[PDB]
């Protein structure tokens, strides 16, 4: 009764075959290009709509406390005096700690006069966590603008290389998003 | 000359040859071809590094494989 | 006082090392411990994914490096990805004590810096995991995207590029050992691994 | 050397530092010679406490809160965050913010399902398809960080007018080119699996809850059709249009790892026909046609109407949550996410109980673990999809 | 692989305010700072973009301001003017004080010239100001920017 | 004073960019480095140009 | 099962350290002030220290032996080091490896 | 050398020239093919480590760890160096003799085994009438620094997993053995020279996997088990593997040894089944095809870099083959792999050894002599 013994030596070719199949199909991996978006030489550029560190602009500021009544932690401190020379807020030292920050950009929204806006920018490490608490000054710079380092060749990750293409780096010469703009149909209709 | 001297001149030849000639010209084939090599020429160019590890290790703190800076316009 | 928190003067110290030999070799110890770095496979919450998006093939986590590990022994840095319990503040320090000596902590998150959004109500959550580790890169955003982490790493071999080899010694525990005899009462240990075996699940 | 070698059963740790994608958890198993005998799963490593929390924050300032429950559909835990003052206040949803909420909901259960099927196939010992799953989590974080700003949770994305933003102008177009990418790999996935007799031996009749007893156990979800019982919320409760569209649900018969496995391969080629019966039917298709045609047709001609917008009446952020109560719902990637609301005409809630998908599915995780071996702990503890973010809350 | 001696120091000493350019992958630069901590100075490492206005922040008093997460008051924190604070708690026979700015990007040119004459007027103090990119580490004087 | 003043409406015409077509509102003019903030989308974006890369609109 | 509270600045491990290793001992616990040098500790500070630790392990009397008590008893000893450092009575250390300011920011008394 | 090149006897007479002993000139000769053979397994180690971090990188569509040298060929030094820097750690009640001698017991014989290796005709430390089997004998002291390092440690989940390694390393010694056996039948002895000299004469006919088909699939299979490798080994098996608790120059005693016992089964594949240092092509062919005397210094020079050449492609192709096979197969657990150890290639190799001895019976002049 040799039912077991030719079964046996079946399954055990059929592993071996398994095994060169699957090691045929994991030498054709190698010949493919990394996906690897190289991060310090290849910094890949956030999307129109990203939540980086927020900016802010000391002129634009009517001393309200809507940014603070809409972030989840009432984190921005607005201290103002109220000057009886003129009735008016005036606010002095504005500040955002971003240790303490979720980058939700609900005080984004909710700012009546559009003072706050949010960047680009996300390599916000530091020594310090103290240094995290940006003050009026410091959050208003200008932010860190990735396609404008001479040592970055910058990537477009997925939603905006153009209608056929899944990774951003066979990219020929800055090709757009994906087609057309609503200046388009307007033009076409 | 002599013929012993030959032999270790050969010898010296091929000690310049395995650790410095040899592994600057696989340094210098491998910032070049190395997407465009397929699976068996992405073995061949591993095996040039196994072969001639003592030389690439040799050179490895004198090469300077950083992208270089752009143009920005 | 007039200074609230201070710094104090140290002893005048100074390794003063004119050689340049020893001045290479401790650039070599650098440059290895510098990279390799390999972190410990720590997670916790929400933070630990995007630190898994590192781990991934497209952003690459080992081009600086560092693998990580699954034991804190082999591990060189703990990255705290995510937020520090009240129950997990114990278990996080004693297996930051079971590394080696010159170990690196990155606060990754809101939640390890200052515990970002659970530091207004919250009953069980630490305010930032340097109230129980020493940090030394931290690093904000809620979820921060994996060029922020490996952002972090490069301040981090920053930090690692200017420690002295002269200066171990700031490694160190510096031992105080007050010992006190107290009158409280010892409880059995209530969670002992007895679920199903426990002679209360059979019948009411 | 102080360990000795008894003949009674040992206690195995598995303790809250798993140095895998395992959560934080604490598993003590006792496992006599394999056979696990007993299993006390402890909980709470983080628990930092939404339910307290959500009581002193108003609605739009805890969508910004609700992603870290299931943190990998973060959008999910939104989908009941907002849906739960929605229907006490009966604010009505525009079509529009309604198909982006679907497609969101949608890319979210793919999204979950692959970083489940990551550490799934992990565990079983497939282990090179781990760096290949993430690639299609990446491009869905990228469709997502062009709506909604952020990737997988931080989102403020879904508001109680419907949807905080419009698509972009690129989005439908790369939504479908993914699609079109992503058809082929599921199948792939379930021939990994199905097509290799050592993994479906390992998940043959490992953890055999039965269909009664997953009804008994509170069991939703994947765990819940897997088991035989064809209950999905979607289609139990006619659930934000999502009747518009044709899918079935996936069931299974046995109930073990390798039936959890199916069901959840299935939803994903469920979920992308959904997307893609969704992309086609969007009201005003993609934004860019949709801004192009109010931007020439005047400022009328019904695509100035309400249900072609994207959000229903953005509301002011002291919106008070009136007096009453109800228990809304969701089926995420593991079913059965509800909110328990008690709200009482506040700006904040009065009760804010979130009843999570996968802490109801860890309690059966002793009951699964009774007549096993060792090495197939892990498979149960990965055929649950538990997120701890969302078990401990 | 570029043994470099304590050159930099030297260049320190010249310019008193040099502009570093690091490569951007990591630590290649920390040589140079303990090679200058080794000749007796203190290196004060921080990041510069949570800095505002050096004016205040280096040599002024400037009330911090920490976060209430809804819970406390504004309760403003005078912190102590950095530079000279760390320049008075300093041993009397060290060498000076450096401020070692590890990002010189998102800084304005008027910030540059602020901490180059801030290095040039008060004696012991000199800054670091790493503006990045350079594909080796190079160094010039913070003169012209 | 003649050149690109604070407050007014802008347009990119750098054609190899992700932000292209888009108009905005100048925020801040320092060193050269313009940064436009954007009012397309819920939350308010703040984009960093140059001058190179803008030009103002006649037209709003 | 050995009880302890692990923070920063103090450990207090109950039971009793042998060479290297902490014997879970019932009736007694011991404390690790300042484990990883963030303040400097002159000696003065260091019995101030070391009474308001047996002043609060006295007065934890007749409790259990959880790691509630524990920690509540760390937590105590934590606010008290912070006061010390807020009064001046103790600094930082400025020859550690971090420097952090886990305790607070240095800052002028008034204003 | 003039009639040839001997490195050997030029050292002794060149060294005898300055008025030394002739003992003393073969005592001083002595440490540098040692010397030069441990720079062969340091260099193989560093390039098995290289190889794993940029093959397994490849495999994911990643790039390996760049930023360390020009490529990463400084990746794995650099990961030696820090394992030199770091401190002990002794868990809790450890042994203190035992845990640190674990490493060592389970490393020097596989370092050991190295005299076994040859590169070429006489460029190996010592022809070793037993060789393999000494290799053989040596390579099973290995679970016995596992069950070191298992107890040494106080706790359990390393015990454990010691007495899991240890098991797993003793059911894969036998087929090892009896795959080697038929090599040692078809080559009428153990030495590795005359093991090679029985494929080397018709340069790739002779070679010994046309005439062992399966004996060379149960020695490389067997041989990826006692290497710690692929499915004999990501959540750990329970929570921790034997070497938990080992931290800096211990725990890179343990990677190092399981990357160099890699190294020493890949040359001795290379070495048993395939030829050593021989090209498909007899190489006596190819002197008497130049005219040139195979004696002549230049062409035994050009001889010696072409034996070299052949046995580290043949080495490389094997850790190749390792480092892909480590991503192809499934990791199996601990009963699959001992049910393949005891089940399938024990008696494979049986079989292997019966068919083999009736083959050297019947076909004498095929199979050895
Ligand atoms: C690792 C660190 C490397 C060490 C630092 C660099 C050294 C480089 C110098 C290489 C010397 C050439 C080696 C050689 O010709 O070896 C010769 C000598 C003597 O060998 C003699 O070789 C003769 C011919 O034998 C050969 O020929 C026989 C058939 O006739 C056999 O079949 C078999 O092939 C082989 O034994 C004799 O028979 C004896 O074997 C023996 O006397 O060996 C020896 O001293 C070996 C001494 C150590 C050599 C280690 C490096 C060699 C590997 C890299 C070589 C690459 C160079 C080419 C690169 C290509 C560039 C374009
Ligand atoms: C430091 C200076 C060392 C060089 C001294 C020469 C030497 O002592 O070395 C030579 C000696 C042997 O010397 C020979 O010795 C012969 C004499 O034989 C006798 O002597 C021998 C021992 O000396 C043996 O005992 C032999 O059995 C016996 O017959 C000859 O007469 C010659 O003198 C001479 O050729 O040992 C050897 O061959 C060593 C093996 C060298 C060849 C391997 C080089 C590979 C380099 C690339 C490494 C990167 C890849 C690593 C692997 C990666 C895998 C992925
Ligand atoms: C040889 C040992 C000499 C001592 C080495 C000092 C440390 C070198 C360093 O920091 O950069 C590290 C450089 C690599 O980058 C290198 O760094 C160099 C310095 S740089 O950016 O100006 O850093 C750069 O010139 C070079 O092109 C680049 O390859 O070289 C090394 O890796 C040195 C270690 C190799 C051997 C040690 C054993
Ligand atoms: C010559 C050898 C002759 C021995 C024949 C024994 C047959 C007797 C029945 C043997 C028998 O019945 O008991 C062996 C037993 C399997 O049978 P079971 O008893 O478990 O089956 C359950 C019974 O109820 C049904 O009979 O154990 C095993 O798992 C090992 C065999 C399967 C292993 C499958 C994998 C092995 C091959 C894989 C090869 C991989 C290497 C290639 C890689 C390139
Ligand atoms: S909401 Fe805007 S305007 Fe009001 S205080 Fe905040 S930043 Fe200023
Ligand atoms: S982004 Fe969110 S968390 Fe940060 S300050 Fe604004 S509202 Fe608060
Ligand atoms: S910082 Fe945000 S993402 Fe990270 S753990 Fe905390 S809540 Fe989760």
């Amino acid at each position: 009764f040799l039912n077991q013994i030719t079964n046996y030596a079946k399954e055990a070719v059929q592993s071996a075959k398994y095994i060169g199949q699957g090691l045929s199909v994991t030498f054709d991996h190698m010949r493919r290009r990394p996906i690897t978006v190289q991060y310090p030489y290849e910094k890949l550029i956030p999307s129109e709509r990203f939540r980086g560190r927020i900016h802010f602009e000391f002129d634009k500021c009517i001393a309200c406390e809507v940014c603070v009544r809409v972030c989840p932690i009432n984190l921005p401190v607005v201290d103002w005096v109220f000057n009886k020379e003129l009735k008016k807020k005036e606010l002095k030292h504005y500040s955002i700690d971003f240790g303490v920050c979720i980058f939700c950009a609900n005080c984004v929204e909710y700012c009546p006069t559009n003072c706050l806006s949010v960047t680009e920018e996300y390599e916000l490490a530091t020594y310090d966590r103290h240094e995290l608490n940006y003050d009026s000054v410091a959050m208003g710079r200008i932010p860190y603008k990735v396609t404008q380092d001479p040592m970055v060749t910058p990537i477009r990750e997925f939603a905006y290389l153009p209608a056929g293409v899944m990774s951003g780096h066979d990219l020929p010469a800055g090709a757009q998003r994906a087609g057309e703009r609503p200046e388009a149909i307007a033009n076409t209709a | 000359v002599s013929t012993e001297l030959l032999v270790l001149g050969v010898y010296g030849a091929l000690a310049g040859l395995y650790l410095l000639v040899v592994p600057a010209i696989v340094y210098a084939y491998l910032n070049a071809r190395w997407y465009v090599a397929s699976s068996f020429e992405r073995a061949f160019m591993y095996f040039l590094v196994t072969f001639f590890f003592p030389g690439l290790l040799l050179l490895a703190p004198f090469i300077n494989f950083r992208p270089q800076p752009r143009s920005l316009n | 006082p007039a200074i609230l928190n201070p710094i104090a003067r140290p002893e005048v110290p100074q390794e003063l090392a004119e050689n340049i030999i020893l001045t290479s070799l401790n650039d070599v110890y650098d440059w290895a411990r510098l990279s390799s770095l390999w972190p410990l496979m720590y997670g916790t919450a929400c933070c630990f994914i995007e630190f898994a998006a590192m781990i991934g093939s497209r952003f690459d986590f080992d081009r600086f490096g560092l693998v990580p590990r699954n034991s804190p022994r082999q591990a060189d840095l703990i990255i705290t990805s995510g937020t520090i319990t009240m129950k997990m503040a114990p278990a996080l320090v004693r297996l930051y004590e079971q590394m080696p000596s010159p170990k690196y902590v990155i606060a990754m998150g809101a939640c390890t810096i200052t515990g970002g959004m659970f530091s207004s109500d919250s009953y069980s959550a630490v305010r930032g995991v340097d109230k129980l580790i020493p940090v030394d890169v931290y690093l904000p955003g809620c979820p921060p995207r994996p060029e922020a982490i490996m952002d972090a790493i490069v301040k981090l071999r920053k930090k690692i590029a200017n420690e002295h080899i002269n200066e171990r010694g700031n490694l160190a525990q510096t031992h105080r050992l007050f010992t006190a005899k107290h009158k409280m009462k010892p409880v059995p240990p209530i969670l002992t691994g007895q679920y199903l075996n426990a002679p209360s699940r059979q019948a009411p | 050397p102080k360990i000795e070698t008894r003949t009674e059963p040992m206690v195995i740790n598995m303790g809250p530092h798993h140095p895998s994608m395992h959560g934080v958890l604490r598993l003590m198993v006792t496992l006599d010679g394999e056979d696990v005998i007993d299993c006390e799963p402890v909980i709470g490593y983080l628990h930092r406490g939404m339910e307290k929390i959500a009581e002193n924050r108003t609605n739009i300032m805890f969508i910004p809160y609700v992603s870290r429950w299931d943190y990998a559909a973060g959008m999910f835990n939104e989908a009941v965050t907002v849906n739960a003052p929605e229907k006490l206040a009966g604010i009505p949803v525009p079509k529009r913010a309604s198909y982006i909420r679907v497609i969101m909901l949608e890319l979210n259960r793919i999204a979950n399902h692959l970083l489940w099927l990551g550490p799934f196939l992990a565990d079983v010992g497939a282990q090179t398809p781990f760096f290949y799953i993430f690639r299609e989590r990446e491009y869905i974080y990228d469709l997502f960080e062009a709506a909604t700003g952020m990737r997988f949770i931080n989102n403020n994305y879904f508001r109680i007018g419907g949807v905080a933003a419009d698509l972009t102008y690129g989005w439908v177009t790369k939504c479908r080119d993914f699609c079109d990418y992503f058809l082929p790999k599921v199948d792939e996935y379930e021939r990994l699996i199905t097509n290799n007799p050592i993994f479906v031996r390992r998940l043959q009749g490992v953890g055999k809850i039965s269909r009664e007893e997953a009804i008994n156990w509170g069991l939703s979800g994947p765990m819940l059709r897997a088991s035989g019982v064809k209950w999905d919320l979607r289609k139990v409760d006619h659930y934000e249009c999502y009747d518009d569209f044709d899918w079935d649900v996936p069931v299974a018969t046995e109930g073990d790892c390798l039936a959890r496995y199916i069901v959840r391969i299935q939803e994903m080629r469920e979920s992308v026909k959904i997307i893609r019966q969704a992309l086609d039917g969007l009201p005003g298709g993609p934004y860019e046609n949709l801004e192009a045609k109010r931007m020439l047709e005047g400022a009328k001609s019904e695509w100035n109407g309400f249900d072609y917008q994207y959000i229903g009446k953005k509301l002011s952020p002291t919106f008070k949550i009136p007096k009453g109560e109800h228990y809304v719902r969701v089926e995420s990637g593991k079913g059965e996410l509800g909110i328990y609301l008690i709200g009482d005409d506040n700006v904040f809630p009065w009760r804010w109980k979130i009843r999570p998908p996968d802490f109801n599915n860890l309690q059966v995780l002793p009951q699964l673990l009774k007549g096993m071996k060792v090495a197939d702990i892990v498979a149960i503890l990965g055929s649950i999809d538990v997120i701890m973010g969302s078990v401990d809350r | 692989g570029l043994l470099a001696g304590y050159q930099f120091v030297k260049d320190l000493e010249s310019a008193g305010a040099l502009a570093l350019f690091v490569p951007p992958e990591g630590g290649f630069e920390g040589r140079y700072q303990r090679r200058l901590r080794s000749k007796g100075y203190t290196t004060l490492p921080m990041s510069a973009p949570g800095l505002g206005d050096l004016a205040a922040y280096l040599t002024q008093e400037h009330g911090i301001r920490p976060a209430h997460t809804g819970k406390e008051d504004i309760r403003v924190y005078f912190q102590p003017p950095l530079v000279t604070y760390h320049l008075e708690n300093l041993p009397p026979n060290a060498k000076g004080l450096v401020l070692w700015l590890i990002d010189g990007k998102r800084l304005s040119k008027q910030e540059f010239a602020y901490l180059a004459q801030l290095t040039q007027t008060l004696p012991k103090f000199k800054v670091v100001v790493e503006v990045g990119g350079d594909r080796v580490v190079r160094w010039e004087p913070l003169a012209d920017w | 004073i003649m050149t690109i003043l604070p407050g007014m409406t802008v347009k990119v015409t750098n054609p190899n960019d992700t932000y292209y077509q888009f108009q905005g509102i100048v925020q801040r003019i320092t060193d050269g480095k313009v940064a436009v903030l954007f009012e397309g989308g819920n939350w308010d974006k703040l984009v960093t140009f140059q001058a190179s890369e803008l030009e103002p609109v006649v037209v709003t | 099962m050995l009880l302890k509270s692990t923070t920063r600045h103090v450990h207090i491990y109950a039971g009793h350290v042998v060479d290297g290793e902490v014997h879970p001992d019932t009736e007694t616990l011991t404390l690790n002030v300042d484990p990883d040098n963030e303040l400097e500790w002159n000696e003065a500070a260091l019995a101030k220290v070391e009474a308001k630790f047996r002043e609060l392990v006295a007065n934890a009397a007749g409790e259990d032996l959880t790691e509630y008590n524990l920690r509540r008893i760390g937590s105590d000893l934590e606010h008290f080091i912070r006061s010390l450092l807020m009064q001046g009575e103790i600094g930082y250390n400025l020859n550690s490896r971090v420097r952090n300011y886990s305790l607070g920011i240095p800052r002028v008394n008034h204003s | 050398m003039e009639s040839g090149i001997d490195l050997q006897g030029q050292f002794i007479s060149a060294l005898q020239s300055l008025g030394l002993s002739h003992d003393l000139a073969k005592l001083l000769w002595l440490p540098l093919p040692m010397l030069m053979m441990l720079i062969v397994a340091t260099v193989g180690v560093l390039v098995a480590v290289w190889l794993e971090r940029k093959i397994s990188a490849a495999v994911q569509q990643r790039i390996g760890p760049e930023y360390i040298g020009p490529l990463g060929i400084l990746a794995p030094l650099a990961d030696g160096l820090k394992l030199i820097f770091k401190e002990d750690v002794l868990p809790a009640n450890s042994d203190r003799w035992l845990f640190t001698l674990g490493p060592a017991v389970v490393v020097i014989p596989v370092f050991l085994s190295y005299i076994i290796v040859p590169f070429g005709q006489n460029l190996l430390i010592s022809n070793l009438a037993m060789g393999v089997f000494l290799w053989i004998a040596l390579s099973s002291i290995a679970p016995i620094g596992l069950l070191m390092a298992g107890y040494a440690s106080n706790n359990k989940y390393s015990l454990l997993g010691g007495l899991r390694a240890a098991a797993q390393s003793i059911s894969y010694e036998i087929p090892l053995a009896l795959a080697v056996l038929a090599v040692a039948m078809m080559s009428n002895g153990l030495g590795t020279v005359e093991i090679v000299e029985q494929q080397s004469q018709y340069g790739i006919l002779s070679w010994n996997v046309w005439r062992q088909p399966i004996g060379f699939l149960v020695f490389w299979i067997a041989a990826l088990a006692e290497c710690e490798r692929l499915p004999f080994d990501a959540e750990e098996e329970l929570v921790a593997g034997y070497q938990t608790e080992y931290a800096g120059m211990k725990f890179a005693l343990f990677y190092l040894g399981a990357y160099v016992n890699l190294v020493l089964s890949a040359l001795l594949v290379s070495v048993l089944y395939f030829g050593g240092w021989s090209f498909p092509i007899p190489l006596e062919t190819i002197a008497n095809l130049l005219g040139v005397s195979e004696t002549n210094p230049f062409l035994q020079i050009a001889f010696a870099v072409l034996g070299i050449t052949m046995t580290l492609i043949k080495a490389y192709f094997f850790v190749f083959l390792a480092i892909l096979l480590r991503w192809t197969v499934p990791r199996v657990r601990i009963d699959q792999l001992l049910d393949l150890g005891w089940k399938f290639l024990l008696p494979v190799g049986l079989v292997n050894l019966l068919l083999t001895a009736g083959l050297k019976l019947a076909f004498p002049v095929a199979f050895g002599g």
